[PDB]
């Protein structure tokens, strides 16, 4: 049977609600395309290669967990970079996204080192960017979720799209996340994939193309996903009219 | 001076005290008496000190009320017993949360040589210490291995001689079958639970009769037996108690049961993954098919992040006999989608209005399992009360 392997990095954390739902969403959209998903949890990285990897995933944890995860991930920084440069699809969430960069600065000014896969940095404040977020993307259609992060990320790469409601990476850009080759990074909760099937299908379709297996049928039932998105789109719209009428 | 004259007009006055379980014990007694059309005086959990008890006697005394059922804060026992002598007093337990020792001594001095019938938990050594305070003692308790309690661990002192208390068997913590070389020991019980389970409600074996209840919680077995003991000592027989016990239910939306003819429902608050997994596993202990109503609000007190529902085990619903799942609250669609991703293949109905969603369950002959998160609870419980009148 056609199969895709997901490398789930650093799943040893106190909580992984975001992690699990994203994995569920990928498994189920692939199953509808007659593709079985194999999840490999990787917490010891020594001698790990990306030859058996189709998609990787790095979630977020506490600042302690993230610093530990980064020290372990740095033992394979060079294969990961080469994998990404080769087009390896990947999804990274919050701290997993931030620590692909060069540094993460805490509110109290402490500089934490990231992997340096990409040349950017993140600066956190005490006042958080929090609320509903609605993004309009050409690749991922309408992306919807919840953001709640102190970190402001400043990078010069492509993103998941323009933010029509909420903040995204920082206070000013009105752009969310990162999209570099097939590597995705985001601050969105929900977790991001259950409602945002175009993102899920993106990662699976790039993986199928790279492996030489079909991704079919391309168009399936998205009604439940659409109805869940529409609740936040409508609420976001109600919230805008309230400010314009203020 | 008035409480005294009111209390003298009541033949039987039952006081309920101890540190835990007072309200459930009290409510079980009062519910069972009223279900036999006995007129009673009865206070409540917000009125168990001197002032509130006095108010209960003034507000509720009539010429017909011949029993008072009074829960009383353990600290209030001396002040109140300067005015009222109960005919019997049941004590549930004393937990420290050597401070228990002093308080128990003060209670013993207060009730001594007053002719009060004491109903003592034989399994609690600090309750049993009250045997010195009366010549009329009734013991209740639980047989060893009646249940394997969750379990938790220190050495306690014999209230009579100051030795470390030896235990032969521990129910939990200080509660168990203890025996000191001075003679102080877990006494033989007149009313005993030989066995019980919770699946999902309390099912008790008391003196070789089965009591199929409608409340839950392992801790509530002792409260039910404390209530049982009072009622036997008032002269009610096993069948009359069984009738009341079989219909008592909680009123806070935690494992709360409802019934109207052949239609049954229960509601259990769940607002995080552990609570949801527990609520979903209740349905599978329930016989026959089920209908679910599950509510997910995202108001300030709920939190705005609904991601935790992906850590709940909604997949397990595929192992149950379920007619339909109604999803409701402001994030009802998140639940629909979670169930789609869980591959739970049963009719799913989106009805965001919690009152309309809850009423809808009355259209199904299955056992309703109603599961709200925090700000969903009050509207869902209100509708269930309305629907089951
Ligand atoms: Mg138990
Ligand atoms: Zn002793």
């Amino acid at each position: 049977m056609h199969e895709l392997t997901i490398y789930h990095f650093m799943s040893d954390k106190l909580n992984l609600y975001s992690d699990i739902g994203n994995i569920i969403a990928l498994r189920q959209r692939a199953k509808k395309r007659n593709i079985k998903v194999n999840v490999v949890e990787i917490n010891e990285t020594e001698g790990i290669t990306f030859d058996e990897c189709d998609i990787f995933f790095i979630g977020g944890g506490s600042d302690r967990e993230q610093a530990l995860a980064t020290k372990e991930l740095s033992k394979i920084k060079t294969p990961l970079k080469e994998a990404i440069e080769d087009g390896m699809p990947g999804l990274t969430i919050c701290g997993g996204y931030q620590f692909l960069g060069k540094k993460y600065i805490t509110p109290d000014g402490t500089e934490l080192e990231g992997l340096g896969i990409l040349d950017f940095y993140t600066e956190s404040k005490t006042n958080r960017l929090t609320g509903d977020i609605v993004i309009e993307s050409d690749t991922f259609g309408t992306i919807v979720g919840f953001e709640n992060h102190g970190g402001r990320t400043y990078h010069d790469f492509g993103t998941l799209g323009h933010v029509t409601f909420g903040y995204g990476n920082n206070d000013e850009d009105k752009k969310e996340g990162i999209h570099y080759k097939n590597l995705l990074g985001t601050y969105l909760h929900g977790p991001i994939l259950p409602k945002n099937y175009e993102i899920t299908d993106y990662l699976l379709e790039k993986a199928c193309e790279r492996k030489g297996i079909p991704f079919e049928p391309k168009e399936i039932d998205n009604e439940a996903e659409i109805q869940a998105k529409q609740v936040l789109i409508d609420r976001a719209n109600r919230q805008k009219k309230s400010r314009l009428e203020h | 001076d008035v409480l005294r004259k009111l209390a003298e007009q009541v033949d039987d006055i039952v006081f309920i005290s101890g540190t835990n379980g007072k309200t459930t014990t009290s409510n079980l007694i009062g519910h069972t008496l009223k279900a036999n059309n006995i007129q009673i005086i009865h206070n409540n959990e917000g009125a168990n000190m001197a002032a509130g008890i006095t108010s209960a006697f003034i507000m509720q005394s009539t010429p017909k009320t011949k029993i008072a059922v009074i829960e009383i804060d353990e600290g209030s026992i001396p002040r109140v017993l300067k005015e009222v002598t109960p005919s019997m007093m049941v004590f549930t337990n004393f937990f420290r949360d050597g401070e228990i020792d002093i308080m128990v001594n003060n209670i013993a001095e207060t009730i001594s040589n007053k002719g009060i019938k004491l109903l003592l938990n034989a399994d609690d050594p600090f309750v049993s210490r009250l045997k010195i305070a009366s010549d009329t003692i009734v013991y209740y308790g639980m047989k060893a291995h009646a249940h394997e309690f969750e379990q938790s661990n220190e050495s306690r002192y014999c209230p009579n001689c100051g030795r470390l208390l030896q235990y032969d068997y521990i129910h939990y913590n200080q509660i168990g079958h203890y025996h000191c070389q001075c003679g102080f020991k877990r006494e033989q019980a007149k009313y005993e639970i030989s066995s019980f389970d919770v699946a999902p409600f309390l099912y008790l074996n008391i003196n070789d009769e089965k009591y199929d209840m409608k409340i839950a919680g392992d801790f509530n077995a002792y409260n039910a037996l404390a209530a049982y003991t009072v009622l036997r000592e008032l002269g009610l027989n096993e069948q009359t108690i069984k009738n009341g016990f079989e219909t008592y239910t909680s009123d806070n939306g935690r494992m709360q049961y409802f019934k109207k003819e052949r239609k049954e429902a229960m509601i259990n608050l769940a607002k995080n993954p552990a609570g949801m997994n527990a609520s979903l596993s209740v349905g599978e202990q329930l016989e026959g098919e089920k209908v679910y109503v599950i509510s997910l609000n995202d108001n300030a007190a709920d939190g705005r992040d609904t991601s935790w529902i992906y850590d709940a085990d909604f997949e397990k619903l595929s192992k149950q006999q379920i007619e339909a799942i109604i999803v409701t609250g402001t994030r009802a669609e998140e639940l629909q989608l979670r169930l789609k991703l869980a591959e739970v293949e049963v009719p799913i109905i989106v009805e965001r209005d919690i009152y309309k969603a809850t009423a809808k369950t009355m259209d199904y002959k299955g056992f309703t399992v109603a599961i709200p998160n925090y700000t969903s609870l009050a509207p869902m419980l209100e509708q269930l009360n309305r629907s089951f009148e």
